[PDB]
């Protein structure tokens, strides 16, 4: 229920399931692969 | 005919005419008819597309205003002290329309009225003045109208037993709410009430007593009360009602009301002692038929 | 629920407001209409109908009199008869025609009225009277010669009684007001004067002075807005029988 | 090609050969009243070529301590010829107008004017209470002068007043400045001897240098009244 | 032309201009129109997809905010007592809207404004202290404020008959509600209302007392009570009136006001004793034309 | 009935809230509108204006000398004539302007203004002026070769009298302030400088001094936001008349 | 807006433009006519 | 939201998005062009 | 009118509600939203980093 | 009357025309100079600025 003309007024946004949790745990150049010796 | 006036009439472009056996401006008043005379035969007229409406002045939007009908102060106090054995913290207001003379004059623009009626009523308290008038606020009190027809039982106290209401319809209020409001519906036993009639009340011929009292105006009783018990101390209630009408038709329009009213029960006159708005001079007095009062210096 | 707010003006009381209220009397089975004659839909249809203006409001003249203009033989020709002062919301002329009483519930007004003028002499009795209507701007007209330079019409009596003067729509601005400053560039309408054109001319044996009865009215193009209280009437006291409603 | 400029109304012709522009207020022309906006029902009277001509006003000389100079637009013309003739006699009026403002000079003189054209200019008064008189402001072809030219005798600003229709005339660049006025009023019509529509006013920014030329430097200004009518006929009132 | 505009306008790329003839960069004041001259042919610019509204600066978001129009407040005791026969718990304004500077020099912006009002009222209350100033609360009152036209009967008394209002539009409201909200119509006589008035508003020539008044300015009065009776104690009431514009539509704008206003009437201006906003020196003073006051001092 | 209950900010007024809210004159007809020229939708119309600068603004001048600033022949090269402080909030020649006057109801702005400069001395008087724009970060430039470092166009009189120095928006952010923090990263514009390219020459016999009117104005790309009260007004007491309207 | 089971609780009707003015002005057996005399 | 029957009690109208500069930036009789000499 | 009536809870401010609100500054235009590196989603994507 | 205001500049003639403004078809070249067939009218020059 938004009956306010500016959309900022409306309710929170709490649905954005999408993760990428790569760019903090591997931000290397080359990507690692599982079990391959890492270097 | 019959025609629909969202708007005014329009004036058309009008040009010389020199016509014998055509008169326009001529009229004879004795035939009851107003002048038909229209501006673009009376005088050379341009066009004019006019867009003026007319919806302000409908009758229902000249009537349909909420107006003052009933106000009335009664004590909040123990009336039982002394030489009364009645509590008393009521009163009771036989329904009329005629009490206050704004609402009755524009009623009175027409002979007939039928119309549905919006009741609000507005209490107001105070605390009374005297000795130990220490104020301490204004209390949330609950009160009690109750609708009261012809023939049914009247409450004599405020502790009486016809307060139930089994069949006649109560409002309780409180004072600190929004107004009470409720619709009566068109009550009359005719099609119409009557705002004049010019007749007696009664079939027996009494020598005075009856004459202008419409038998049909015979609405009844409203009586309110304080539901709360006695305080220590003394308050003033004051209750006033607006009527609204709506739905309304109006029949027979009437010459509006000049002189003072007097009564509420009869068209009585006296004017004041002089003009405007006496028995001789309605209008007040210019020196002669050649002054104007408002002039223009130039 | 419904997540709802109270916006300001809330539980207010407006005399003006317009809505459903509950009803009191359920099933309650009002009496069937009849036809009933005259009914009013509208309040300019009452404005239309034409009344008669004192146009002699003066000292003296008691009752019907003020109702009645007396016009008499001359003995001096382009002689002044009367003028009204054309204004509804100060004391005047006007002020007693249905019209004015009307329009008196309402603050703005437009649109062309008329006056109508009736001759109420003998038979026998002829004349030439000139109604001129004066636009504002200046003072009233006191001599035919420049009376008749405005709006104008020439009244000739005969087998039609009545003439009508129409006193056009003539505004700068769309609407006017009911002012109480009668001089102003909003409220002020004109004047209106009558003259002898002629004279009136009666035999021997006739009477020499004899009445005009004047009327009023709106035209179908006149309108009212902002209705208010009018002035005509007002309460000092509670009238007679209105407390012993109570006992 | 924008510089010369003839104008014609009626009986009457300007020319100039040094104009900057032609300055048509809000891009607007005069036009007569449509049927759709009128309210007076009578038929209005429209002279044409005997009051839409120019009338040029009395000169005023241009000094080196001038504060500036203004006319109320149609108090101006009341006075003035078959215009003024018709305004006595009617009730209502309207008009736009075509205002031409002519200064001439030599290549040695310098000096600018803003000649800037006010819509409903109520004048104020400095350092009293009281409102300005009759006289202060019906000063008719006289025109006035400003006070404080600074604050548009009206707690305004000069500077600012350039969002108002206005031309300036550089003397090193050119001589006359014309600016084309359309009906502004709430009112389809008014009364000509109570309201003024208009001010025209102008006011020397950059003050005259003579250096040693001709000394006496007039400025004078010439109205023409567009699509003049009249509504309300009666007995002329001055 | 006339564009819509949601945003403002792109900027584009800009290459080196060395041509003959061409010379966007020069103007010519003296024909009344504005420079023409772009950023991108006065610099090299780059390309800019801009993405800034305009949607807050809209007339109708410029003008449509509440601000306070009128504010007063009055006593609320008996007045009864002494040489005073009239109970006067009550208080009557004629409606102007150039009051109070800071919508008024917004308002000045236009020559000619049409707008509906949406009206709220803000009262408040506080208990006098005098005496036996012991407070006990403030209480829950009632006012009433009716709207009255040019030419109707104003009330003279808190317990005048002018206040039935069967015609004159009333709102009842209280101390603990939200504030009263009604709108008033665009109720001018003309297309438009006039912020100036370059003219006389009598038909008649004096000398003096009338110029800057408008005709159609005159909306009439508002008058505000008190419903309920007076209590043994006294009270203040405070009403501030809020007036906010809509559906708003400006003609003709014009220079902001600069000098102090000195009264409602009239343009009369004295400004300060010195600068800035004074009638010779708007702007502050710097030493010189070469002097930056706030200069980095590296 | 409904369930329903009250959220947070019930019964409030707020000053910018947008409801409908009861017509107190039911049926009421408004005057028709008629064509009213130079309708203004959008407050960046008006600031698109240009408007004379107080560049003079010192003691001693008063009145329209303030409007005007003198050019005279010089005896020295590469002189400097003067600068005009790039703000908006403080007090500095751009106060002046119908574009400060507007914006400083506002608090933030973004976009490209633009000056136009008007030389009015005598037709045989020549003269180059270079008018020079610094983006911010340092002290105002003093000497012309410092100044001609930024943006700037050189003015040659002739026959068109006006030019224009646009100011390109360069600003690290998006929108800037109206601080009273001149010399912040948030608020701080630049400087605007003059100096003589060549000199002002004139014959024998014509004035030696002229004067510039300096002019600004936003281009279509200037933007405002975040409206605030402007400090350019305030009261101290009621005005004259005020208090009358309550008797 | 009306929840209420009877019609009569309903808001005003502010809505019937018909006019008739024809009733009071003109109110004779036979029809006048625009510039004919009357009688 | 509006439930009233006179269409002026309705919310404001902050919808108009259509400019004109051209009325009080270039009011002149012939339209100036770019880079051509103002007169 | 609609018929109503106040449920429990009415008035509160509970800090965990969702619901709109009324917006102070009428037609503010926000500043458009350019590219930043690292954005987060959610702060499961966080306690995963050692 | 009639009039015609000129400024001097590159172009240095100006031209005011006598227009036809008579009530008869035909005017002569009589000896009375105020006569209502022969009258003319009068032209003058005055300073603009
Ligand atoms: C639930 C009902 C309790 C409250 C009852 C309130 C009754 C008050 C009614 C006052 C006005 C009634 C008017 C009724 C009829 C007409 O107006 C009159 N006959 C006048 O013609
Ligand atoms: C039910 C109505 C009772 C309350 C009536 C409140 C009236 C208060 C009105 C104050 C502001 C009215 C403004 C009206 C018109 C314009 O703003 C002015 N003419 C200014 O141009």
């Amino acid at each position: 229920i938004n009956f306010y003309k500016d959309s900022y007024a409306a309710s929170a946004s709490k649905q954005d399931f999408s993760q990428d949790p790569s760019k903090f745990t591997e931000p290397v150049a080359d990507a690692l692969k599982a079990g391959a010796p890492v270097l | 005919i019959e025609e629909v006036m969202k708007t005014v009439a329009n004036t058309v472009e009008s040009e010389i005419r020199a016509e014998l056996g055509v008169i326009p401006s001529l009229n004879a008043a004795e035939t009851g008819a107003t002048s038909n005379t229209t501006p673009e035969e009376a005088i050379q007229t341009r066009a004019v597309i006019n867009q003026h409406g007319t919806s302000e002045t409908l009758v229902e939007n000249f009537l349909g205003r909420a107006a003052l009908v009933m106000m009335k102060d009664f004590e909040y106090k123990n009336h039982v002290t002394g030489t009364q054995k009645v509590q008393q913290n009521f009163f009771k207001w036989t329904i009329n329309t005629r009490s206050y003379v704004q609402l009755r004059r524009k009623f009175e623009l027409f002979t007939y009225i039928r119309f549905d009626s919006e009741i609000t009523i507005v209490p107001t308290i105070r605390l009374y003045t005297s000795t130990g008038a220490s104020y301490s606020g204004l209390p949330n009190l609950t009160l009690q109208a109750m609708f009261v027809p012809v023939g049914a039982p009247t409450p004599k106290s405020q502790d009486s037993y016809e307060w139930q209401s089994a069949c006649n319809p109560s409002v309780f209020f409180k004072i600190d709410d929004p107004p009470a409001r409720m619709t009566i519906p068109f009550m009359c036993i005719n099609s119409a009430y009557g705002m004049f009639y010019d007749g007696f009340a009664g079939f027996e011929k009494t020598a005075n007593g009856l004459y202008g009292i419409n038998p049909a105006n015979t609405m009844g009783n409203l009586c309110i009360r304080v539901v709360n018990a006695y305080q220590p101390v003394q308050y003033t209630i004051t209750i006033r009602i607006y009527l609204k009408p709506k739905h309304i038709k109006a029949w027979v329009p009437r010459p509006p009301r000049t002189m003072p009213y007097m009564s509420i029960a009869n068209t009585n006159y006296t004017g004041h002692s002089s003009a405007p708005n006496n028995v001789n001079a309605i209008v007040g007095n210019r020196t002669n038929i050649t002054t104007m009062p408002n002039d223009i210096v130039t | 629920g419904v997540p709802t707010y109270l916006l300001p003006g809330s539980s207010q009381f407006m005399t003006t407001d317009d809505h459903s209220s509950a009803p009191a009397f359920p099933d309650f089975s009002p009496t069937p209409e009849i036809h009933i004659p005259g009914r009013v839909h509208n309040m300019l249809e009452l404005v239309q109908v034409e009344s008669m203006m004192e146009i002699n409001n003066v000292a003296g003249s008691s009752g019907m009199e003020r109702l009645r203009v007396e016009i008499s033989v001359q003995t001096d020709m382009d002689a002044l008869l009367f003028n009204i002062p054309l204004d509804i919301q100060l004391d005047g002329p006007l002020r007693s025609t249905l019209l004015a009483n009307i329009a008196r519930y309402y603050t703005h007004w437009s649109g062309s009225m008329e006056m109508t003028f009736m001759f109420c002499g003998s038979f026998m009795a002829t004349g030439k009277v000139i109604l001129c209507y004066t636009p504002p701007g200046g003072s009233c007209p006191t001599d035919r010669e420049s009376a008749m330079l405005g709006t104008h019409i020439v009244w000739d009596f005969g087998l039609q009684s009545s003439i009508t003067l129409v006193i056009p729509w003539i505004s700068g601005s769309h609407f006017r007001m009911f002012n109480s400053d009668a001089k102003s560039i909003n409220a002020n309408v004109g004047y209106v004067t009558c003259f002898m054109q002629t004279n009136l001319i009666v035999p021997k044996e006739a009477a020499t002075s004899t009445y005009i009865i004047g009327f009023a009215a709106a035209k179908n193009d006149f309108s009212l807005r902002l209705m208010r209280d009018s002035p005509d009437i007002g309460q000092s006291q509670q009238l007679e029988g209105a407390t012993a409603a109570f006992q | 090609s924008d510089r010369v400029l003839q104008l014609k109304l009626g009986n009457s012709a300007i020319v100039t050969q040094e104009a900057a522009n032609m300055c048509c207020a809000y891009g607007e022309w005069p036009s007569y009243l449509p049927d759709n906006e009128a309210t007076a029902i009578d038929k209005p009277t429209q002279p044409e070529t005997s009051t839409d001509r120019f009338y040029t006003l009395k000169s005023v000389k241009w000094e080196g301590t001038s504060t500036g100079w203004w006319w109320k637009l149609p108090d101006a013309l009341n006075q003035t010829g078959m215009f003024g003739q018709n305004v006595q006699y009617h009730y209502l009026y309207r008009s736009g107008f075509l205002c031409h403002v002519q200064c001439n000079a030599t290549k040695f003189h310098q000096g600018a004017l803003l000649v800037v054209a006010i819509p409903e200019h109520q004048l104020g008064k400095y350092n009293t209470g009281t409102s300005a008189s009759f006289d202060d402001v019906m000063k008719g072809k006289t025109g006035g002068v400003f006070t404080h030219p600074y604050v548009l005798d009206d707690g305004t600003s000069l500077a600012c007043s350039l969002i108002f229709p206005h031309q300036w005339i550089n003397l090193r660049t050119n001589n006359s400045a014309t600016i084309m006025l359309p009906w502004m009023n709430c009112a389809p019509m008014d009364f000509a001897l109570r309201h003024n529509q208009w001010t025209l006013a102008i006011i020397p920014v950059v003050p005259l240098n003579t250096s040693g030329g001709t000394t006496m430097v007039p400025i004078t200004v010439s109205i023409a009244p567009m699509c003049c009518e009249f509504n309300g006929l009666r007995n002329a009132i001055t």
